[PDB]
């Protein structure tokens, strides 16, 4: 169903070591296509997958005209976020923007996001309605005010609605054969003897595109959320993701537990038990 | 002034057989703020021409970030992946491990 | 690649006057018309969305087609006070700077039923001074240009006595020299 | 593809 | 009606420098110049996003240079003017995206402050032809020879500025069309009933308000020095 493209921008103040750094990185679902780096030589929007390359001269020319321009904005912001919270010049911040818009697979605009955290905090988020924001704190109730009283949302989401959804569905048929794609997950289990009174068994998931995906343990049909360990899903370096999930368990007891996974690429969710 | 500490994650692309051309991963991620210190050790030596990729994060705002390598795993050779981040007193090393 | 708008709009006074405009991005988010009367700047009108069809305020209509990037103002009702130049502006780049059309000089003529008249009128001051007040003709009367460079004939002037319900065309002729007759002034043509 | 305006805080 | 600029009017020698300025609404973070020549749309000169200049058009020549130095107000510097300066100089700012733009700057750049003239003004009273037809009575007011066209023009019945019954020609119109450096001429209409303009109590004054030279400006001619005046002509009811 759903598709996503989000851009994701980090703008770091270096007081001394010169202007903040900004990157930004563009995705389509968990594939990147895009960056850019204030820092690198280039100076330059550059392609990050084999499918975006062939984007025509004006795209490229237009792309980083426009990441140049939010460097500049989000520069300005950094030194707006000290006034708001009066901190001093010496010190190093960081603001991150989210942004970006989903189809359903209809091809028809779902959903719109255009968020803010300020040294990790949530800021300002545009509400799901796409007509209003919410402030987190104090210094955003400020940031609020001035964007309801500018239209900002308004604005916002005729981007959202209007070149966000455009582009987000060009990409869809130029990487066609990557970003329409489910890479079923290889599962397996496998089991270490910690002590003479205790084990550890972990649920493995390789493989698998996209990212989304549940691993969960139960005890004789009991979620086990408890004694329990998840990974962060990790990148494969390939276009596919990994996770594991295991539990520690007394000796003789391993039969009782199951591994249950959920993924897209699964018709039915597995069931796993140690059995080798 | 928020800090998280990162998880740290060391394995290769594919299941790891000796003699087989593979990729040996570190991934930190659930980490602020964004400055840290990445290196891949084999036997405790820096490896030396070592990619990683560019700076993002997840929903939660927390950065994660992947360095990588093309090596081919042996009988004897151990890797490691190094980390040093504010939130640390000193560099983290997490061994290499097949069976992860 | 410009805004482009025709330069000039003729409307009867009670009709409604549409006014078009081509714009040069897709991705402009948003589109203004302002309004500029003789003497003041420039007055934000009205503006629409990319991502809207129309807006009503009062008897202003926007309507936007984005596919053919075609932008036009619906007047409904036209009184003479509407007379005025109106800009369509688009964002520019990245840093929202407009680029505007050349804009529209919309020409609102009055309904009144014409009675034609060529008066002399005589300096206030003890003089023997005059000029030539061509008035109360029809809206669609061509004041054409004087042949003599010493004989000045204004444009055609529409004045409202709101009191009365009552609009009428004017123009103004004077000259320096002795053998100028208010009989001779005005060449006009009733198109 | 990227807007061509971003908010001011 | 919140954005400033000053100074309304200006009138300089080619040659010499000139300095606008322009006092965005409170809060406005983002503020825009534009140049306007009359019949024709603004043309963008420069962008400030607060304090950092993002963006200039080439319309802007070295001879140009604005500054925002505190955010806030902004002023253009224009270096040895030339007469294709001449024009409307339009200052807009905005929160985000909305712009509001100032009343301007009219530049009248000219070879010589000898150019200068104040407007003479006459009043034309009505024709008994005109009462007779129409029952109604037109004055005609006539500003002659001014340089340059930035004039105001107003009618005050019995001392009270009259907002119906008036028609001032949109545009000055040029003593010689083709010229240059051509002095003005501008005419209004003040229309009311025969029985108003009967009564000789009543008083009609046609008022032109010029902008000239400053106080500060360098004179040295015989004839008084045309600094921004009002000159007025008026007329008496006439019981006819």
């Amino acid at each position: 169903g759903s598709h996503s493209m989000r851009y994701f921008s980090t703008s770091v103040s270096r007081p001394g070591r010169g202007e903040p750094r900004f990157i930004a990185v563009g995705y389509v679902d968990d594939t990147q296509f895009v960056r850019f780096d204030s820092d690198a030589a280039s100076q330059r929007m550059e392609p990050r997958a084999p499918w975006i390359e062939q984007e025509g001269p004006e795209y490229w020319d237009e792309e980083t005209g426009k990441v140049k321009a939010h460097s500049q904005t989000d520069r300005e912001n950094l030194r707006i976020a000290l006034r708001y919270y009066n901190q001093s010049e010496a010190g190093s911040h960081t603001l991150q923007m989210m942004f970006g818009c989903d189809v359903g697979s209809d091809g028809r605009f779902l959903r719109g996001y255009h968020q803010y955290a300020y040294d990790g905090k949530d800021y300002i988020a545009l509400k799901e309605d796409l007509r209003s924001w919410t402030a987190a704190d104090m210094a955003a109730q400020i940031t609020k005010r001035k964007w309801e009283a500018a239209h900002v949302a308004e604005q916002q989401r005729a981007y959202l609605e209007g070149t966000c959804v455009d582009g987000l569905r060009r990409y869809l048929e130029n990487g066609k054969e990557t970003l329409q794609r489910t890479d079923p997950p290889k599962t397996h289990m496998t089991h270490h003897p910690i002590s003479d009174h205790e084990a550890t068994l972990r649920c493995w998931a390789l493989g698998f595109y996209p990212a989304e995906i549940t691993l969960t343990w139960q005890r004789d049909g009991e979620d086990q959320t408890q004694d329990t360990e998840l990974v962060e899903t990790r990148p494969a370096g390939d276009g596919t993701f990994q996770k594991w999930a295991a539990v520690v368990v007394p000796s003789g007891e391993e039969q009782r537990y199951t591994c249950h996974v959920q993924h897209e690429g699964l018709p039915k969710p597995l069931t796993l038990r140690w059995e080798p | 002034m928020i800090q998280r500490t990162p998880k740290i994650q060391v394995y290769s692309r594919h299941p790891a057989e000796n003699g087989k051309s593979n990729f040996l991963n570190c991934y930190v991620s659930g980490f602020h703020p964004s400055d840290i210190e990445v290196d891949l050790l084999k036997n405790g030596e820096r490896i030396e021409k070592v990619e990683h990729s560019d700076l993002s994060f997840s929903k939660d705002w927390s950065f994660y970030l992947l360095y990588y390598t093309e090596f081919t795993p042996t009988e004897k050779d151990e890797y490691a992946c190094r980390v040093n981040h504010v939130t640390l007193s000193q560099p983290k090393i997490v061994k290499w491990d097949r069976d992860m | 690649e410009d805004v482009e708008q025709s330069l000039f709009l003729s409307v009867r006074e009670g009709d409604s006057s549409v006014i078009n405009c081509t714009y040069t991005d897709s991705s402009s988010t948003y589109l203004y018309w302002y309004k500029q009367e003789p003497g003041a700047g420039l007055q934000l009108l009205t503006y629409i969305f990319s991502n809207m069809d129309m807006k009503q305020d009062q008897r202003l209509t926007v309507l936007l087609n984005k596919k053919d990037k075609h932008l036009s103002l619906r007047i409904a009702d036209t009184q003479t006070g509407d007379s005025a130049i109106y800009f369509c502006a688009e964002p520019s780049g990245n840093t929202g700077k407009l680029i505007f059309g050349q804009g529209t000089t919309l020409q609102v003529k009055p309904i009144q039923n014409p009675d034609p008249a060529v008066y002399q009128l005589r300096d206030s001051k003890s003089s023997d001074k005059s000029v030539c007040l061509f008035t109360d003709f029809d809206s669609q009367t061509n004041v054409s240009q004087s042949k003599d460079s010493d004989v000045y004939i204004t444009d055609k002037c529409v004045l409202d006595m709101r009191s009365m319900d009552f609009k009428s065309n004017s123009a103004v002729a004077w000259s320096n020299k002795s053998d100028f007759a208010c009989a001779n002034a005005f060449n006009n043509s009733i198109i | 593809q990227l807007p061509r305006l971003f908010p001011l805080l | 009606t919140g954005v400033s600029q000053d100074p309304r009017h200006k009138i300089t020698k080619r040659g010499q420098n000139v300095t606008f300025r322009c006092d965005p609404i409170s809060e406005h973070n983002r503020l825009y110049w534009y140049r306007q020549t009359l019949g024709q749309g603004p043309e963008f000169l420069t962008y400030f996003q607060n304090e950092a200049q993002l963006e200039k058009s080439r319309l802007l020549s070295d001879r140009f240079s604005a500054e925002r130095p505190k955010g806030s107000f902004s002023t253009l510097e224009i270096q040895r003017t030339e007469q294709g300066d001449s024009a409307m100089y339009l200052c807009a700012s905005s929160l985000h995206h909305e712009q509001y733009f100032g009343p301007g700057t009219r530049l009248t750049v000219t070879e010589d402050l000898k150019n200068v003239f104040p407007p003479e003004v006459a009043v034309f009273e009505p024709s008994e032809a005109e009462i007779s037809h129409t029952q109604k009575a037109t004055l005609v007011c006539l500003a002659t020879g001014f340089y340059p066209d930035h004039v105001e023009l107003s009618w005050w019945v019995n001392g009270k500025e009259v907002h119906s019954g008036v028609c001032t020609d949109p545009q000055p119109l040029k003593e010689q069309p083709a010229l240059n450096d051509s002095r003005y001429a501008l005419s209004s209409r003040l229309r009311v009933s025969a029985t108003f303009w009967q009564d000789p109590r009543n008083h009609f004054r046609c008022q032109v308000q010029f902008y000239g030279l400053s106080e500060n400006d360098e004179w040295t001619q015989d004839r008084a020095k045309p600094v921004t005046q009002i000159v007025s002509a008026e007329a008496w009811g006439r019981a006819d």
